């Protein structure tokens, strides 16, 4: 799956003037779609466990804490929390990326949560979970990776950019793992 | 004892080669659109006949 | 680049597909996998030999043997 | 090699001393153990066989005091300004180190026992432990009042410290104010920070977890000195170090044959400056290859909607 | 035979910090990239067979690495 | 609160006993009582965030043995 | 079954219940959790100990030392 527009549209949120290399979004999309996979994952076999038939927002937020480090797990709960509560308060917004609050695609997110057979059924907050913490972790890797263009007097992200936003942070490099790229 | 790594010499290692520094095209393939994505439910079933395979095994 | 010439690509296209006939006896692969395949490899054993100068270090010798590859490999959890 | 003043031995009350030391290196194949005693202008050291080892004030160019908190023992090191020599061959040097105790405990029937009396056992341990870093306190305190603040002991930075592996096993270097030093092994890791040029660090790329540091001198007809296999963790914080102590640090992926680059800068010294001198191990093709992002294949048209509801 | 040159061994070897080689180690290598590389391959086709194609691709090959040690390429 | 220091030395030396080991060194139990604070703390994170994702204020020990699967 | 319960079950049990206080979260522990958990600490500490006592078998050595838990743990690849 392609997550590049969205990608596109977090860059341009956080660092404005600050392009990216074809190789360099080509690095994001693998780590979006490996991210997905691993909470997709990690949700199904929660939703087996407490033998329900239903991933809810609550299988997706759990999954989310077991995978991630300490802080990077609090701020991917609470923006997952905000988005759940902005779809969950609000039906004026005519798109549901715009109802959340969010530019990832959430019936995208929906769409391949119900794709992979993870659960017999799929709830409503689970894809806006899961869509805004993809968007904060998109978000501060893009962050970090601008500050590391910016301080190579460098006016896009390259791929020796995204490796140094990642394993600089140390919650960041525990997270991917030190996974290979080139 | 051993042999040494870091020397005079060290450079000749890395050479360009050109007619080994690139891919050949004699079994490689290009589809042009031909191959399709993998399916989810194949992946699974591969999954679990892998599955299988190791267990056999070790 | 020189230096970011690590494996020989050809020599490891060709052991590829030695390997691609003990498994289905007609394939072909993609540019992108081989690259993949390639990247891979050469990451795979540049860990390995990190651990293999880590426990050359151990033995205090400057030279690595079979002996620290198949003590890392043991200790990875990869050959028994 | 070098001639040393006669030490100045003074029968009075005012004597120094420290027993129960064990010097490296050795005189015979044997360990020897004695008693080090602080006079007017040296050390003398006297064993129990009669050997006796001198060393001047003047002499000591590092004084370092390891304490015995996470090692095995607890060490005195001098590193000398000039070689002396005790037994055979030449010696840079010389230190005296206690052990705390339990240095080897062997499982069997012996230990079968397993009672809970090793609890007084760590009390009686952890006073040996605090006797012998107060006893090594007040003797460093009483020689550096004998010298008139002519040498000063360092204590390691335990704070700024890393493993690696300059001597082929991994050890723990620490820094002090005028050296990085690792005592706890012979033999002796001691690099003073005075005489170090530059820094520059090798094999330091993404997926690695190790890198080598190569420590170059002012001195070009020495050879550069390697600490191989460090943890990438620990890269950021000898950085910060460095910047603590005012020296140049640079990067590279590729290991460099420093003994061919040592010996072309110092048979044409004057060359080597003019073509920028160490701008080589800091840059100024990648740039014309990538290609930078723009909307292709249109977008997805995200407009599907529809709910659960009810 | 396998054909993994000396020289690419060597390369190997320098970046992962060894600064000295036993002669034996050349063939062990070989040996050890040729289980490598036979494990991530078996994966790999499987995933192929059950798609209904003939042609491996990359997709195939970081789906067996992800049983392993992930890739982001593809 | 210190029971990292509970677990005895004769506790350590058992397990080193069963593990194969004939000598220890005197700094060993330290790191032995570091790195198993280091893994039970990893395990008992992982535990509890199941036991409060079936709501509940009681680790069982199918929460235990589903953390232990992670690591 | 076969495996001997070497660490006594009060100060582990003791421990358990220190590691819930540092994460501020209070929570209930049954017999069989705490059993399970020191089942695993005693089986991982053993089989990092076998990994160790390789290490020091490498280095011609009969003891083993905490350089040799550092290094298995390292190719282990934890922290």
């Amino acid at each position: 799956e392609s997550y590049s527009i969205y990608v596109y549209k977090v860059l341009k949120q956080v660092h404005p003037d600050t392009g990216i290399s074809s190789k360099a979004m080509g690095i994001m999309n693998s780590f979006v779609n490996d991210i997905f996979e691993r909470i997709a994952g990690e949700a199904s076999r929660l939703a087996h466990y407490n033998k329900r038939s239903t991933i809810t927002s609550r299988e997706i937020q759990t999954a989310v804490r077991l995978l991630l480090p300490g802080e990077l797990a609090k701020h991917a709960v609470s923006e997952g929390t905000k988005a759940v509560t902005k779809y969950t308060s609000s039906k004026k917004a005519k798109t549901r990326s715009s109802r959340a609050g969010l530019q990832f695609p959430v019936g995208r997110v929906h769409r391949l949560l119900r794709k992979g057979n993870y659960s017999e059924r799929v709830g409503a907050g689970a894809p806006v979970y899961l869509a805004a913490v993809l968007e904060y972790l998109t978000a501060e890797i893009l962050e970090l990776a601008g500050n590391a263009a910016r301080d190579n007097k460098k006016t896009r992200i390259i791929p020796r950019h995204l490796q140094l936003a990642i394993r600089n942070d140390e919650e960041l490099n525990k997270l991917l793992g030190k996974v290979t790229i080139a | 004892d051993g042999e040494e790594l870091i020397g005079d010499g060290m450079e000749r290692d890395y050479r360009a080669i050109p007619e080994l520094d690139a891919y050949e095209a004699e079994g490689l393939a290009l589809d042009d659109e031909d191959v399709e994505e993998l399916t989810a439910s194949q992946r699974e079933a591969a999954e679990r006949a892998m599955r299988q395979r190791d267990r056999e095994a070790g | 680049k020189s230096t970011e010439l690590l494996i020989r690509k050809l020599p490891f296209q060709r052991l590829v597909r030695e390997i691609a006939q003990d498994f289905k006896t007609d394939l072909r692969f993609q540019s992108s996998a081989v690259m993949a395949l390639q990247e891979a490899c050469e990451a795979y054993l540049v860990g390995l030999f990190e651990d293999t100068n880590l426990c050359a270090i151990h033995a205090k010798r400057v030279t690595i043997m079979p002996k620290d590859i198949q003590l890392a490999r043991r200790i990875r959890g990869e050959r028994a | 090699i070098v001639k040393q003043d006669s030490l100045v031995i003074n029968l009075n009350r005012s004597n120094p001393k420290l027993k129960d030391l064990y010097i490296r290196p050795n005189i015979a194949q044997k360990r020897m153990q004695g008693s080090l005693e602080a006079h007017v202008n040296g050390f003398r050291f006297t064993s129990v066989r009669g050997d006796k080892v001198d060393i001047l004030y003047n002499n000591i160019k590092h004084a370092l005091f390891q304490p015995c908190d996470g090692e095995m023992i607890i060490v005195l090191h001098f590193h000398l300004k000039n070689a002396i020599m005790f037994g055979k061959k030449r010696h840079t040097d010389v230190q005296f180190y206690t052990e705390v105790g339990e240095i080897t405990t062997d499982l069997g029937k012996h230990q079968h026992m397993h009672d809970r009396d090793d609890l007084y056992a760590e009390q009686m341990e952890r006073e040996m432990r605090h006797k012998l870093k107060t006893a090594f306190k007040n003797f460093i305190e009483k020689v550096e009042a004998l010298t008139k603040e002519e040498l000063e002991f360092e204590v390691p930075f335990r704070d700024l410290g890393f493993n690696g592996a300059p001597y082929r096993s991994t050890c723990l270097l620490q820094p002090t104010s005028s050296a990085l030093v690792n005592a706890t092994e012979w033999p002796p890791f001691v690099v003073t920070l005075d005489e170090v040029e530059l820094i520059h660090f090798e094999r330091v790329q993404f997926h690695l977890k190790n890198f080598d540091m190569v420590i170059v001198y002012k001195d070009y007809s020495k050879k550069v000195t390697m600490i191989n296999a460090i943890p990438v963790a620990s890269l950021d914080p000898i950085k910060e170090w460095l910047n603590s102590c005012d020296l140049k640090y640079t990067e590279g992926v590729q290991s460099l044959n420093w003994t061919k680059i040592m010996k072309t800068i110092v048979d044409d010294p004057e060359g080597f400056f003019e073509q920028g001198g160490w701008s080589f191990l800091e840059p100024e093709e990648s740039e014309i290859e990538d290609e930078t992002f723009n909307p292709s294949e249109d977008d997805y048209e995200e407009e599907e909607e529809d709910s659960d509801e009810d | 035979i396998q054909g993994i040159t000396k020289p690419a061994i060597r390369r190997l070897a320098r970046r992962g910090g060894v600064k000295r080689i036993s002669g034996l180690i050349y063939e062990e290598t070989r040996g050890v990239l040729k289980v490598f590389l036979e494990n991530v391959i078996r994966d790999a086709v499987t995933y192929t067979e059950h798609a209904k194609r003939k042609t491996v691709t990359a997709m195939d090959v970081v789906y067996a690495l992800k049983r392993q040690g992930r890739t982001l390429y593809g």
